[PDB]
């Protein structure tokens, strides 16, 4: 439950420890957690706020002009002399003018022309500060059991801060999911400025919002904000060497636009503001789990399907199903089957045992279960009413190791490290493994990563060129930094 | 967990009426809203719908043009601006809300009390 | 078009404490995507059943619903003095065009 | 101003989509396809430029390649 | 560009694919897509719908361009002659008719 | 401006196409309007500044 | 949109100054300037492969030139 | 198929496109090409329309 269609989700079945298991949380599925003998658990990061971020060096990306003026000495002077250059919010550029004779001083050099034009802003854009402290996760997570398809106790929220990386979950009859998460760890925030420039918000790396060429402020502004570059909004052309004009470029708000690419978008109510795209990294002490649903009398009345049994696009089949019988709160048989005549359970049965809690007539329930690859039957009953129902999947577990380790790659490429630790319960191969990863990333990082999906496929196909006839060992180390990059493009 | 509505009125035929519902109890940013109207001697017709967040709004055919439906999370309103009234569109109209994580989904709803609107000529 | 929905009597005479059955047919396939709404005069329709076998929040057992195909029934098993009332079937299959029955009323016989 | 320095040098990584990501693609390659078909003789200049340079085919193909991509860009 | 009321319609896994009637009005900017839909949203299947979501196109202003024939374009030339004039009749340009 | 041919023919602006008569036709929205969608259940329009 | 052809490729030609004249030698110093200032792992990236490429000395240092120009751009 | 009222514009060798205004309505199909013009049709110029 709250899992099933999701299409991004990623099961974490197994735990060797006993005790926790470590899993990373993405924005955009979810993780169901199935254990040896302990309740399925699915586990959503749905949004981050950031909370009273701190206002710094604000841009201003329109510009307006004022009361433009201007002087000429004649050639044989000192210079021109406007009383508003000693002031810091005037625009003023000194050039050279042909002047003598016609214009009203007899020589013929070339004169002094000084033009300065009042600064006026509007529509400026302000980045602030993200630090690790104050910015909140809230995760959800949900069970398997009786919650049929449509205070809860099945249903938990948590909240994480830096200030309390730990929390449990207290799920009403099935215990306690214990769940420790590493918040400052988990997405760096120590490089990305909240970026505002008219009721839109981004996420920007502390690089991109330095190097821009517009007037800009410095922190929060108390009344009018003095703007110190004075150029690159204003232009002081020249005429064919008689004048100065003053014009200012426009508004600027849509070279930004396409200016950010690969920056993420947010949304903001009041002084906090969502994310919605993440990455963090939690470990589960799932050891106060229990299971609501042992010593149960077996359901013994009838079954109905309510809906169909339909299936999910990772090859799991969700059936709902009615009960018609008043036993109390029992226990619901259920299996996948083949040869009817010998009922021998194949596959295996994703929630972890299915109890009717709710006794008054007719109750739903909701179950899913990983049928096998041939021609199958759910077998929901016990003798003579045993409703089943004909399934069928697609395909060979050949194609499921594929696709694995395309999901494996593909999380790899978005994470890193921490992707060598999404399903660690921990070994020696497993950290060894994160540490080569560790040096190699960095590495790449530090060589490579400063191009985006062209510069790098064609830095790929260069070297893999070169690579393919170099005849060296270099021809092993090329095409190994080829498959590199070009997977970390391909992967999109 | 209520909404009040308020708005209604008797009015000419070409006249332009606002409704407003607004809402309490709950967070309203997370429902999505209805309208939907009862014409004397006539059953219940769904006729508008808005999402939780504003981005889409749905109205329908025995309505699409004149109607327009809007809110505002921040008041805590839902407003049916309704132009160009006509005599069928006399009616009690009722502001539906319920708990939405897709466009316009909802299980359990939430009912006002209704508000009268009378188009005469 | 859009998915209508059918209700057959739409006028149901009975005693207080006989068996009262309603129907609603849909046009077209909807799962289990059916609400019950009882609906008194001069008070708001209220929700009785939502995917059309679960009961509202705080409705008395006497109502019960089932479906077969497109064919979707209400069940009032003790009729009580407040229970004649309109009741309306409302399709909540995917999208909003959303429509409701013409409605069936349950009068004292 | 003029310069605007591109965000996509340090792509925020993440399963959402970024930005603008559906354009990326096209962008680069409509920019030189369309100086490349305004001005098809710095073709020709380039295969010169480009023979006259590097001992080998391969080489000489690169010079080429390389040089068509870094005209109509400026850079 | 200024943009106004979006709008929006999904189909299942299984059906055909979305369609506002909103995309029959060359005014409207409609795009098409693939969204994750069942049994929590509305239908019973678990694919991927199809999602389509329009919205009304403004321009407040716009930048035009103008052509120009290499006739109906005049030149205007200033001369002047040495000899006689003072100084004070070099950039002045009051009355050249007599 | 004083402007080449050919710079005013490869803009990727939304474009009418000469006589504004009545009701304003634009043969490309496109890129003038970003469609993205959120994690796979939602659609969102926003235009470029 | 994105793209938005540049205008210097067809420079009008004449005594009086143009749009934008001042900026035109700085703008493209300044840009590449700047991405190398924030990247310089891809100058040894560069130089390494620039060294692989190309027999005689020239040609490997207008190789390594060529990449460190290309690179800015992503042309 | 079946096809009804059509239609047709013209424009100045040197001037920009033709534009119906039936082409903001999504039910017209129609195709734009180049026509010999000039000085006897009625615009004086030679190029192709």
């Amino acid at each position: 439950i709250r899992c099933i269609g999701v299409s991004n989700r990623d099961f974490v079945e197994g735990m060797s420890g006993g005790t926790w298991v470590d899993v990373v949380l993405e924005h955009g599925g979810c993780v169901t957690v199935m254990a040896q003998d302990k309740p399925t658990v699915d586990i959503e990061l749905v949004t981050t706020t950031v909370s009273n971020m701190a206002e710094v060096r604000s841009y201003c990306y329109e510009a307006s002009i004022s009361d433009m003026a201007s002087d000429s000495r004649c050639p044989t002077q000192g210079e021109a002399y406007l009383d508003k250059q000693s002031d810091t919010q005037y625009v003023c550029k000194r050039t050279l003018v042909d002047r003598g004779w016609g214009n009203g001083c007899g020589l013929f050099g070339k004169g002094s022309l000084v033009t300065c034009a009042k600064f006026a802003c509007s529509k400026k854009m302000t980045g602030k500060s993200i630090q690790p402290e104050n910015l909140e996760y809230r995760i959800m997570l949900s069970v398997h059991g009786s919650q049929h398809s449509g205070t809860d106790e099945n249903r938990a929220k948590v909240e994480i801060t830096p200030n309390s990386p730990r929390a449990e979950a207290t799920l009403g009859g099935f215990g306690s999911l214990g769940l420790d998460c590493e918040p400052r760890t988990g997405l760096d925030f120590s490089d990305l400025y909240y970026l505002t420039m008219n009721n839109k918000h981004w996420l920007v790396h502390k690089e991109w919002f330095h190097d821009i060429p517009l007037p800009w402020h410095a922190g929060a502004d108390t009344g009018t904000p003095h703007w110190n570059n004075k150029e690159a909004l204003v232009e002081f052309k020249d005429a064919h060497a008689k004048r100065q004009t003053v014009v200012v470029l426009g508004s600027q708000e849509g070279a930004v636009h396409t200016a950010l690419a690969g920056a993420l978008e947010a949304e903001m109510d009041g002084a906090k503001g969502r994310l919605s795209s993440g990455h963090l990294k939690c470990r589960l002490k799932m050891d106060k789990l229990r299971l609501k649903g042992v010593s149960y009398s077996l359901c013994t009345a009838a079954f109905t399907f309510t809906k169909i049994p339909a299936e999910t696009l990772h090859g799991t089949v969700t059936v709902e199903v009615q009960y018609a019988g008043t036993d109390g709160p029992c226990k619901v048989p259920a299996q996948m089957a083949v040869d009817m005549q010998t009922l021998t359970p194949v596959g295996r049965l994703i929630t972890a045992n299915p109890v009717i809690t709710e006794s008054t007539e007719n109750s739903k329930m909701m179950l899913e279960l990983d049928p096998p690859f041939g021609d199958s039957y759910i077998v929901i009953g016990v003798g003579e009413k045993k409703i089943t129902h004909h399934w069928h999947r697609s395909g060979s577990t050949i194609g499921k190791a594929f696709e694995a380790t395309v999901r494996g790659a593909k999380r790899m490429a978005v994470l890193g490290d921490t992707a060598w630790d999404f399903g660690s319960v921990g070994g020696a191969l497993n950290s060894l493994g994160k540490g080569i990863h560790q040096i190699f990333g960095a590495a790449f990082k530090s060589l490579f990563g400063g191009m985006s999906w062209f510069s790098q496929i064609l830095i790929g196909t260069l070297l893999m060129w070169l690579g393919l006839n170099t005849k060296n060992g270099s021809i092993s180390l090329m095409c190994l930094a080829l498959g590199g990059v070009l997977i970390f493009l391909s992967t999109a | 967990v209520q909404l009040v509505e308020s708005g209604g009125g008797l009015v000419q035929p070409g006249g332009s009426l606002r409704l407003s519902c607004s809402a309490s109890g709950f967070t309203f940013s997370t429902y999505s809203m209805h309208w939907v109207r009862q014409a004397p001697g006539k059953g219940l017709e769904y006729v508008s719908a808005i999402t939780g967040e504003g981005d889409s709004a749905f109205y329908a055919d025995s309505v699409k043009g004149r109607f327009t439906i809007s809110r505002d999370n921040s008041k805590n309103t839902l407003y049916f601006e309704m132009n160009s009234l006509r005599p069928e569109d006399t009616a009690v109209y009722y502001c539906v809300g319920g708990y939405s994580n897709f466009y316009y989904y909802y299980t359990m709803d939430v009912w006002g009390q209704g508000t009268t609107v009378t188009v005469s000529s | 078009s859009e998915i209508v929905l059918t209700q057959s009597p739409a006028t149901l005479s009975l005693s207080p404490g006989e068996r009262a059955t309603l129907s609603c047919r849909a046009s077209q396939s909807i799962s289990t995507f059916l609400a019950w709404y009882q609906h008194k005069p001069g008070q708001a329709p209220r929700l009785l059943i939502y995917d059309a076998s679960t009961r509202a929040t705080g409705v008395p057992a006497r109502f019960s619903g089932s479906r077969s195909g497109t064919d979707f029934t209400l069940t009032i098993s003790t009729l009580e003095p407040e229970d004649f009332a309109v009741y309306y079937c409302q399709q909540r299959y995917n999208w909003p065009p959303y429509t409701f029955g013409q409605g069936t009323k349950v009068e004292i016989k | 101003a003029v310069t605007l320095p591109s965000h996509s040098t340090r792509k925020l990584q993440t399963r959402s989509q970024t930005w603008l990501e559906s354009r990326e693609y096209t962008k680069h390659l409509i920019r030189v396809e369309n100086w490349i078909f305004r001005n098809p003789g710095f073709a020709l200049a380039a295969a010169a430029i480009a023979w006259l340079l590097g001992s080998s085919t391969s080489q000489k193909v690169i010079y080429l390649v390389m040089i068509l991509l870094i005209a109509p860009a400026y850079s | 560009a200024s943009i106004s009321d979006m709008a929006s319609d999904s189909r299942c896994p299984t059906q055909g694919e979305a369609y506002l009637d909103k995309q029959s009005d060359t005014q409207y900017v409609c795009k098409r897509t693939l969204v994750d839909r069942g049994w929590g949203n509305g239908c019973g299947l678990f694919g991927k719908g199809s999602l389509v979501t329009c919205a009304k196109f403004a321009c407040s202003k716009k930048m035009t361009g103008k052509s120009i024939q290499p006739e109906n374009l005049e030149y205007r030339i200033m001369l002047s002659v040495h000899g006689s004039q003072h100084s004070g009749m070099i950039v002045n340009d009051t009355g050249h008719e007599t």
